[PDB]
């Protein structure tokens, strides 16, 4: 079993700042990291996959990148809809985990 | 185009089970496997269990393992999970999903259903 | 270069004794031959794409081997791509047809967001597929793969060989899949060593069956000239399974 955790766990950034959320993993899992973002009430939604992997519709504000333990995701600039806790999940094997998740409030 | 729809949700007491389904439609449900997730109130997601599309290799997780069974049939295109021996830490929105996966399900799309609560009490 | 093409819901046939292959290079002849390998199960129901409606040709799963089958004239569906990431960070397997030739690579291919083929065209290969390509590690080059004309094909990827078998008869159909019975033979055996998890089609800038392959247990009726005339799916109903139990048809 993998070990996840991230940081800061909770994070407040105001319009146009930049937010950055570090992923870590216990062991090495090349490039096969997730990126989530959930809201309240609904089910998570999938923002960038193979570290670095955009997914469709996905504006092009959100970035990512890493390898093997230590991955990033990036916010190159918050926007009022972009409240929300974000989540790292690793899939280079089973069972498959997440992260404690990253909240990010509005400043 | 694309739902997963989570049903059978209720209240048990403690030492007794639960089994939940999820009703899949809109795309190839027979060609992909399945996961469930859940999240408790106030926490963040946890994964359960993966089924392999043709309902053959199931794997577990080790906090559920041996209490929780995954099952599938691809003839209603439902997927099923059969909760035994439930205790109070059980207590968790449970969610069926496709998650996508470029190592074992060759899952290209990232499904999620609505999600349906399970209490312990 | 790499552009924009780009979702709707699958169609569903039934394969009614579709997917079945010569299991081996073994000569048979007038037996009944029982063996267990990864076939196309018998009266399955198989996703009917129509990748040309709006743009719409997905990426699928490959599972554990993929059933493939096709009917058209204009030969619009020119090759596959079979990888995991389907990016420059992994290799991939880039299979495409010509008019005279068929090209097969493995390489850390860069693939477009819509990857497709160019009728009117870098190589004929990098034209709408690629962007990029790199430390490639095989490389092979033969014969072209690809009323109406029905290609069938079965893609299975064991122990590093990527098989291919195939077979291609003449149809009358417009809706459905054909009945009656007729083996695939093998085509090539690709000693690539790569990891298969998802697959695309490419097209020429179109309509496809998919199916998967199961762990089944068939009866193969070989007649005098060791070809494959009818089979049993064991697994299919009580009277496949005694027509198994008791090697007859
Ligand atoms: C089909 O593909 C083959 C291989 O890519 C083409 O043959 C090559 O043609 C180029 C010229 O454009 C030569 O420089 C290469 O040396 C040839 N390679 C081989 C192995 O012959 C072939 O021309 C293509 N056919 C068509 C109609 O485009
Ligand atoms: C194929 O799908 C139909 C529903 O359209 C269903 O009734 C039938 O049982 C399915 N057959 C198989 C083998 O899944
Ligand atoms: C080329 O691919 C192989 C895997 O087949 C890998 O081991 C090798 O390091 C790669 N070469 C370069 C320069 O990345
Ligand atoms: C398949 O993936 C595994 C895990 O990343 C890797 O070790 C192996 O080299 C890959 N196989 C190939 C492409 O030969
Ligand atoms: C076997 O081949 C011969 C030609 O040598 C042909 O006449 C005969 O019909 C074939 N048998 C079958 C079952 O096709």
């Amino acid at each position: 079993v993998i070990w996840m955790t991230q940081s800061p766990s909770s994070l407040s950034a105001s319009v146009g700042d930049r937010v950055t959320i570090t992923c870590q993993a216990s062991q090495d899992i090349r490039f096969y990291l997730n990126w989530y973002q959930q809201k309240p009430g609904k089910a998570p939604k999938l923002l960038i996959s193979d570290a670095s992997n955009m997914e469709t519709g996905v504006p092009s504000r959100f970035s990512g990148s890493g390898s093997g333990t230590d991955f990033t995701f990036t916010i190159s600039s918050l926007q009022p809809e972009d409240i929300a806790t974000y989540y790292c999940q690793q899939y280079d094997n089973l069972p498959f985990t997440f992260g404690p998740g990253t909240k990010v409030d509005f400043k | 185009e694309v739902q997963l729809v989570e049903s059978g949700g209720g209240v048990v007491q403690p030492g007794g089970s639960l089994r939940l389904s999820c009703a899949a439609s809109g795309f190839t449900f027979n060609s992909y496997g399945m996961h469930w997730v859940r999240q408790a109130p106030g926490k963040g997601l946890e994964w359960v269990a993966f089924i392999r599309y043709d309902g053959g290799n199931k794997y577990y997780a080790d906090s559920v393992k041996g209490r929780f069974t995954i099952s599938r049939d691809n003839s209603k295109n439902t997927l099923y999970l059969q909760m035994k021996s439930l205790r109070a830490e059980d207590t968790a929105v449970y969610y069926c999903a496709n998650l996508k996966d470029s190592r074992y399900s060759g899952s290209y799309y990232d499904y999620w259903g609505q999600g349906t609560l399970v209490t312990v009490s | 270069q790499c552009v924009n093409l780009r979702q709707l819901p699958p169609a569903y046939t039934n394969s009614f004794t579709r997917g079945v292959y010569y299991p081996d290079k073994v000569f048979r002849s007038s037996v009944l031959h029982s063996t267990q390998d990864l076939f196309l199960p018998f009266f399955s129901n198989v996703t009917w794409f129509h990748a040309i409606h709006r743009f719409d040709n997905p990426v699928l799963p490959f599972n554990d081997g993929v059933y493939f089958a096709s009917t058209e004239k204009s030969n619009i569906i020119r090759g596959w791509i079979f990888g995991t990431t389907l990016d420059s960070k992994t290799q991939s397997l880039l299979i495409v047809n010509n008019a005279t030739n068929v090209v097969i690579k493995v390489c850390e291919f860069q693939f477009c967001n819509d990857p497709f083929l160019d009728v009117y065209y870098k190589s004929w290969m990098e034209s709408g597929v690629y962007s990029s390509a790199n430390n490639c590690t095989f490389e092979y080059v033969s014969q072209p793969f690809l009323f109406k004309n029905l290609r069938e094909f079965v893609f299975k990827n064991i122990d590093g060989y990527f098989k291919i078998y195939s077979k291609h008869t003449p149809i009358n159909l417009v809706r459905d899949l054909p009945q009656g019975f007729s083996a695939l033979e093998p085509l090539v055996d690709l000693p690539i060593g790569i990891n298969i998890t998802r697959f695309q089609t490419l097209l020429a800038l179109a309509a496809y069956y998919v199916g998967y392959l199961q762990p089944r247990t068939f009866l193969l009726k070989y007649n005098e000239n060791g070809t494959i005339t009818d089979a049993v799916d064991c697994a299919l109903d009580p009277l496949s399974e005694t027509k198994c139990t008791l090697k007859s048809f």
